[PDB]
């Protein structure tokens, strides 16, 4: 139930 | 700088418990954080799936500190690598995304204790992290400082207060802000007739005897956050231990035990000095 980070942190 | 909170020391205001823990220098059952209140609080991310994966701590602009076994602890098949893992410095909401507040740091190497005793008792549970790049400092992310001789003979002495932070279960569900908890350092004697666990001098308990009513513990998800004291010297936070390890949560007649911070300052400085 974590919400969604910025995608330029897990890439 | 270290140890001093933007919102409270630098402006001369007191958080609501840090007197307990001056009055006694002479995570379950625990209270929401004020903002602020834990600065150097580091929250360790899995990416996938997305989890809460353990605590930490920031000691500077590029190191975080954190326990062994949250890295690694083969009965429990868990070896995390470096791409495996994402750092949030500055959270408070465990879930949330809390965009212009925390930061979100990768990893570019960990650095386990050599001698990290995961297959009998944990014995030196520690392990240090660096980041790929500085993290800036703010209101809501700065380092705490680490214990010198000096400092660890005078604080740490059972009785005195510890504070423990985290974000872990509430029960041996889950919080919605970070939790935090005051906790008393318990003898030598008492730690080791609770447990049938081989205590070494590299850890030290805490939490209340059964007869003192007060309770409060770390639990599933605090392994690795920080066991901090204000010195009543220079009025500084000092992380005196790491969450470590225990047998349940809360339970009366047991106590969470922590590795001693002194204790592996050299391997700390060692580290530290070689690779960042
Ligand atoms: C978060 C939690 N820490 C852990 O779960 C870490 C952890 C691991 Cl990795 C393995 C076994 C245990 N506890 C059971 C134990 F037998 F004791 C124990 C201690 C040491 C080595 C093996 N065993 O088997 N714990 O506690 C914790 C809960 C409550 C207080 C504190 Cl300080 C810490």
């Amino acid at each position: 139930d974590f919400e969604e980070i910025p995608e330029e942190y897990l890439a | 700088d270290c140890g001093l909170r933007p919102l409270f020391e630098k402006k001369s205001l007191e958080d609501k418990t840090e007197r307990e823990l001056l009055e006694s220098y002479i995570i379950v059952e625990g209270s929401d954080a004020e903002i602020g209140m834990s600065p150097w609080q580091v929250m360790l991310f899995r990416k996938s799936p997305q989890e809460l994966l353990c605590g930490a701590s920031l000691i500077s602009d590029r190191w975080v500190l954190t326990a062994a076994h949250c890295l690694l602890y083969p009965p429990w098949d868990k070896n995390f690598t470096e791409n495996d893992l994402l750092v949030r410095i500055g959270k408070h909401s465990r879930t949330r995304y809390e965009r212009n507040i925390e930061k979100i740091s990768m990893l570019e190497k960990i650095y386990i204790h050599p001698r990290y005793n995961w297959r009998e008792n944990l014995d030196r549970d520690i392990a240090l992290m660096k980041l790929k790049k500085p993290v800036a400092f703010s209101d809501y992310i700065h380092p705490v400082c680490l214990p010198d001789r000096e400092t660890a003979a005078s604080l740490l002495q059972a009785g005195y207060k510890g504070r423990v932070t985290g974000w872990g279960n509430l029960k041996e569900g889950q919080p919605s802000v970070l939790q935090v908890v005051n906790l008393p350092i318990v003898e030598r004697p008492v730690c080791k007739d609770s447990t049938r666990i081989r205590i070494t001098d590299n850890m030290f308990c805490a939490g209340y005897k059964p007869d003192e009513g007060k309770r409060g513990d770390a639990c599933e998800g605090d392994s690795g956050g920080p066991f901090v004291m204000k010195s009543p010297f220079n009025n500084r936070w000092y992380q005196m231990g790491i969450v470590s390890w225990g047998e349940g949560c809360d339970r009366d007649g047991k106590y969470g035990f922590y590795t001693h911070v002194f204790r592996l300052k050299k391997w700390i400085q060692k580290v530290i000095d070689q690779f960042g």
